[PDB]
């Protein structure tokens, strides 16, 4: 069991992508990041890559061996949640 | 507090589910006497409570001599009123045709007192029953909202809403004459208005969203039978000038075949033709495929209506929604045994594993004013009223 | 008193041109809705799922096109699989080489059939982890198998500010709650 | 014990094959007296034991004088009853016409005794035969399943199933009058029924834009069919028949009318009764020779010459398929291997051993009964396999 | 006196070929210009916004093509999002897979519905800065959140001989007045 990670799969062998099962991906807006995904998969489905570019917040697309067919998932919040947030610059500049 | 098939629902899912039912092929509403207490009406319990207090001497005669009403229901206030009136009218007719002078004067007083009690509560405004433009008052604020919400949610090419009711007051007519909507109720003509049963098959078209249907199952205050064997309708002012003033401020009861409310004089072959036709039209409506029905303000105290409703669920495309304020007491009383027929009927209806039945409980979350709030507005409906200002300016011009 | 089907039909197939199925629409449908013993379903939005009944199998399809031609309406769909009855329930299979026949009726599929398609072995239900609900309908639950996740390959991606760390924490916590003892780097 | 062309098959292959044969152009089912034994009926060899136990005197005077039945068969229970009844009727008619008082008196005592035993085993419910709503009981649970399964497997615009039977009881009509299906059996009217052969070509159709019906052929008659004085054949209700003549036949001991009843194949010498019997055989022959026919057999002992002859000749067609049920294969094979058993055993064995992919034989005792025959048939995915209306109906009945 | 809508329509939908939409326009000046209580509106060229009524929601689309086929005209558009009631106003969502049904009317977008699309989330209004006005209609103002802008990398682009000095000076003048505490090395 391995985890190959690439948000720019163009500069990689499709055999890395064609010899693997499961993937996870949220909204991703880039036209040249799908060439390996376009080629690696066998003939039978090509129209399901259009909607990966407009998923709203909290939605994700998962497909692989653990799933019979590709499915669109709405992920619930995890409780207790992750870190609150990053730094807020309102207080620093309140000196004015 | 909201059940559908045995389990429990929450507010958001219920609100989303209701919106889906409003878009079916056929939609209808059934209202009772509990939908008018918000504008000046009275429940059937209060009428009996007042009559028992006001006329004590006749109460003993009704219970002991003629055996028309029992004692347990009188002491519990669970007495049906229209059936008693029908029986009294039958007794009076038999006594008159038999030529028994002693009993002829005994029932006149009873009928006059009963008609004085029932009629005085049906004037939702009072002495201003005669005047015009009674739909502009604040008391009828929610009937307009109900009608507008029902009408605005229909796509072109679809049918029109159907409204059934068991009241005999003029709330809906007053509300709908202020919006600019015309209702078909079976009558036609102005100088001589008569009943044509085929008028329920017409509609309007434009040669260059106007209409609905209204069925009354118990008559109306403005319907009466003249000397000729025909049924006529008159406006409110004419009825008040003719026969409503004397009922309230006089001991006047002469004609037993005159009035057509509530469910009285049914033994005449000319008057029963109206009740029978209304009931047939109600029965035929809910037999169509892809139908929905909302029930509010109705206490399940009628055998035939319950029989028809329960037998209409055999079709796989009939959905019903029921509102019932006092639900928990019914469950507690049924659990320990006993209870009236209404409680048993509504508890048995609730416990089935059916997804076509929904029951809503609560004390004030099931009232009429809360039923209206669940139905949705369209996005583009004009809400801000900016016309009355121009009317005020024009009136100020003088 | 004899009814062959408990759910009403919508349309019928008139032509096969490979894997593009052509269906004409009836006139009884007016408000883009249909009601049955469980609820109300819609079929008039492209991108949903339909079904064709042919004997002991049910062919599941996906709508692709919709347009007008007396007003006439037509729908194009692609098949993705079929449903089978084996002992006392149902099972979903993942071959799309079977196609319906001409004249077959078209019927929408309810939530009971939707549960079967996005389902896995009943025995693994105590061994499962909950992830989320269906997006289009929000009426189905989604479960995954931890053992099969670490048998084949898996991968994670995502943009910024969309819930990457949320999913990471949610997935990591449940594994520890279910299997406190494991070897993961 | 599932032999197809002499080679055994396993369960899944047989199930797939039977699922494939249920979607042809034409389908049909042939039953017999063995399919009604689970409701209260009996078989042919069971009646003979009761007859020769209840009336041992007639057996002595029926073999020696008139030579109607052989002594070997009487001691082995291999006699044909409805074929003997025809000979008895012929003898009685000849004696009456020739005016021989003694022979006429003698034969009248035998026909009554035969009809009493034949009828008493066919009421199927006892005294409760003249009552109504007899399909609501649990005895007829599988006939309804068979009827429902046969109809529901037909695609739109296809022919309706046809059912033949050698029985003369009322199980199928009772089962069908409960689901809501209507069967066409060649009769019309309500006050005076009559036989109209031309109505077998009709069908129903909805004028709004239901079409649920089936055909039933009775090859040996029925209890409710009788001929009055006129040259017409009439049908009555169960209660009317019971009040008319069945009660007298069962109870009275010196009752016999004559050329009245049309069961089982009794009075064939007349030219007005045999017209009924000939039509059923002609239509059975016409149906079986269709291009895409698939026929099922169950409950038939293969004891008839004409049916076997017409079945064997119909196989000279490359699109005819047959399925046979016979739960006695082992004994038949053992008895035919040495010198050859009865004619039925020889016929079934010579049918089994041929090398054809069309014929199929199933055995294994209780594994090939009528009850187990139903489950082998398929079941639609969308058919509503539940019971929801009962609660609503009982709730309605509860009110008032 | 009783009216279901105070804004006149322009056409209806006659097809959904995937993500595109087909519209048939009315005859005369009805299909190009309209009038209402607040002013006038028009749909003339590709690049405009059009809206489709769908009962409880309102789909928003963008015009792409216009052409002929008295003649007839039709338009092709793509979807963006929708609008819905929340408590007493409206809200804009950014989901782009919801499509209308066949026969639904088409209406232009008024300034009232244009204000909602270019607004902030009802809670950062007291902490908003005014920058300018939109270009196509020059009727709707634009506001931005202080915390959202000056929290990460900010970039200003341009071309030589085109105003990089000028645009830099103007933008940093109008943006960095009240709170100069940020750093520009
Ligand atoms: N504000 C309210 N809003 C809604 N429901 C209310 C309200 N207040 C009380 N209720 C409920 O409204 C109901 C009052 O029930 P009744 O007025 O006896 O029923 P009917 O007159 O329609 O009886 C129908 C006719 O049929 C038979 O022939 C009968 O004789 C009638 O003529 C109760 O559930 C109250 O809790
Ligand atoms: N429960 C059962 N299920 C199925 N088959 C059974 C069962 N019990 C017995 N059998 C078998 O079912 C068969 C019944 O044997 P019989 O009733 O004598 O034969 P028939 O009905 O063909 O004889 C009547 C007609 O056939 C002739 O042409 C006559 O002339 C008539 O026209 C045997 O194989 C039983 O073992
Ligand atoms: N399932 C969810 N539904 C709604 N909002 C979510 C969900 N998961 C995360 N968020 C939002 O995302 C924010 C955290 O984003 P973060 O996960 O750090 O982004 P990234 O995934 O790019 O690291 C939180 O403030 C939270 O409001
Ligand atoms: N206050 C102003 N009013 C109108 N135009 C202005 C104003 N300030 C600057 N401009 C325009 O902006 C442009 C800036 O281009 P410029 O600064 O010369 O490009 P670069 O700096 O890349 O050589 C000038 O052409 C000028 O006309
Ligand atoms: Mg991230
Ligand atoms: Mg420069």
């Amino acid at each position: 069991s391995l985890i190959v990670s690439t948000q720019r799969p163009s500069e990689l062998s499709p055999t890395v992508l064609a010899m693997c099962s499961n993937w996870f991906s949220l909204r991703l807006t880039n036209e040249r990041d799908l060439q390996a995904l376009r080629y690696a998969m066998e003939s039978g489905n090509e129209q399901i890559l259009k909607q990966i570019s407009g998923l709203p917040r909290g939605d994700a697309v998962a497909f692989g061996s653990a799933f019979n067919l590709p499915v669109r998932i709405s992920i619930n919040q995890a409780r207790p949640g992750p870190k609150s947030s990053d730094a807020v610059f309102s207080e620093e500049w309140a000196n004015c | 507090s909201i059940y559908q098939g045995g389990n429990k629902l929450n507010e958001d899912d219920f609100r989303s589910h209701v919106y889906s039912l409003c878009q079916l092929d056929n939609v209808g509403v059934l209202l009772g006497a509990g939908a008018s207490v918000g504008c000046g009406g009275k429940t059937m319990k209060d009428v009996w409570k007042s009559f028992k207090q006001n006329y004590p001497e006749l109460l003993g005669a009704l219970i002991d001599k003629y055996l028309l009403v029992s004692q347990i229901d009188s002491d519990n206030n669970l007495v049906n009123v229209e059936l008693l009136i029908d029986e009294a009218t039958k007794f009076l007719s038999v006594a008159k045709t038999r030529r028994c002078e002693d009993e002829e004067e005994e029932f006149r007083k009873i009928l006059s007192s009963l008609y004085k009690e029932v009629t005085k509560a049906a004037l939702l405004t009072g002495e201003q029953f005669r005047e015009k433009n009674q739909g502009k008052k604040d008391a009828f604020k929610y009937h307009k909202e109900l009608i507008s919400k029902l009408i605005s949610n229909r796509q072109p090419g679809q049918s029109a809403p159907a409204i059934f009711t068991t009241n005999y007051d003029l709330a809906l007519e007053w509300a709908a004459e202020d919006l600019g909507i015309q209702l078909f109720n079976g009558f036609s003509g102005l100088h001589t208005r008569q009943f044509y049963p085929q008028n329920f098959d017409l509609a309007f078209r434009n040669v260059n969203h106007y209409h609905a249907y209204l069925y009354k199952l118990h008559g109306s205050l403005t319907w009466y039978q003249n000397d000729s064997l025909t049924v006529n309708e008159v406006s409110a002012s004419q009825a008040y000038d003719e026969y409503i003033n004397d009922i309230i401020n006089k001991d006047d009861f002469y004609r037993g075949q005159h009035l057509i409310y509530p469910g009285a004089n049914k033994y005449s072959h000319t008057i029963g033709f109206v009740y029978g036709e209304m009931f047939r039209r109600f029965g035929e409506f809910i037999s169509k495929p892809q139908t929905a029905l909302f029930i509010n303000g109705f206490g399940f105290g009628d055998y035939h209506i319950n029989r028809i409703i329960l037998g209409a669920l055999l079709n796989p495309s009939f959905h019903v929604v029921i509102y019932y304020p006092e639900l928990k007491e019914a469950i507690t009383k049924v659990s320990k045994g006993g209870g009236s027929e209404a409680e048993k009927a509504i508890v048995t209806l609730k416990n089935m594993a059916f997804n076509q039945v929904t029951v809503v409980g609560g004390g004030s979350k099931a009232y009429f004013n809360s039923f209206v709030e669940h139905l949705p507005y369209p996005v583009l409906f004009p809400r801000d009223n900016i016309v009355d200002e121009l009317v005020e300016a024009i009136a100020n011009l003088s | 008193l004899f009814k062959l089907t408990e759910i009403s039909a919508i349309g019928y197939v008139v032509g096969l041109e490979g894997e593009r199925i052509r269906i004409n629409l009836h006139e009884g449908l007016q408000g883009r809705l249909a009601s049955h013993r469980k609820g109300v379903s819609s079929v008039t939005q492209p991108g949903d799922l339909i079904g064709f009944d042919a004997g002991n199998i049910l062919v599941v399809a996906r709508v692709t096109d919709m347009a007008f031609v007396i007003p006439l309406r037509q729908i194009i769909a692609y098949a993705i699989g079929f449903v089978k009855r084996e002992l006392n329930g149902y099972v979903f299979i993942s071959e799309d080489w079977r196609l319906p026949a001409l004249g077959s009726s078209a019927v929408p599929l309810t939530s009971d059939f939707l549960n079967i398609i996005y389902s896995i072995d009943k025995e693994e239900l105590p061994k499962a982890v909950e992830l989320g609900v269906d997006s289009r309908t929000k009426t189905v639950k989604i479960f995954a198998s931890v053992d099969k996740l670490l048998s084949r390959h898996l991968a994670v991606l995502g943009s910024t500010g969309y819930g990457k760390s949320n999913f990471n924490a949610l997935l990591t916590r449940k594994v520890s709650e279910k299997y406190p003892n494991s070897r993961i780097v």
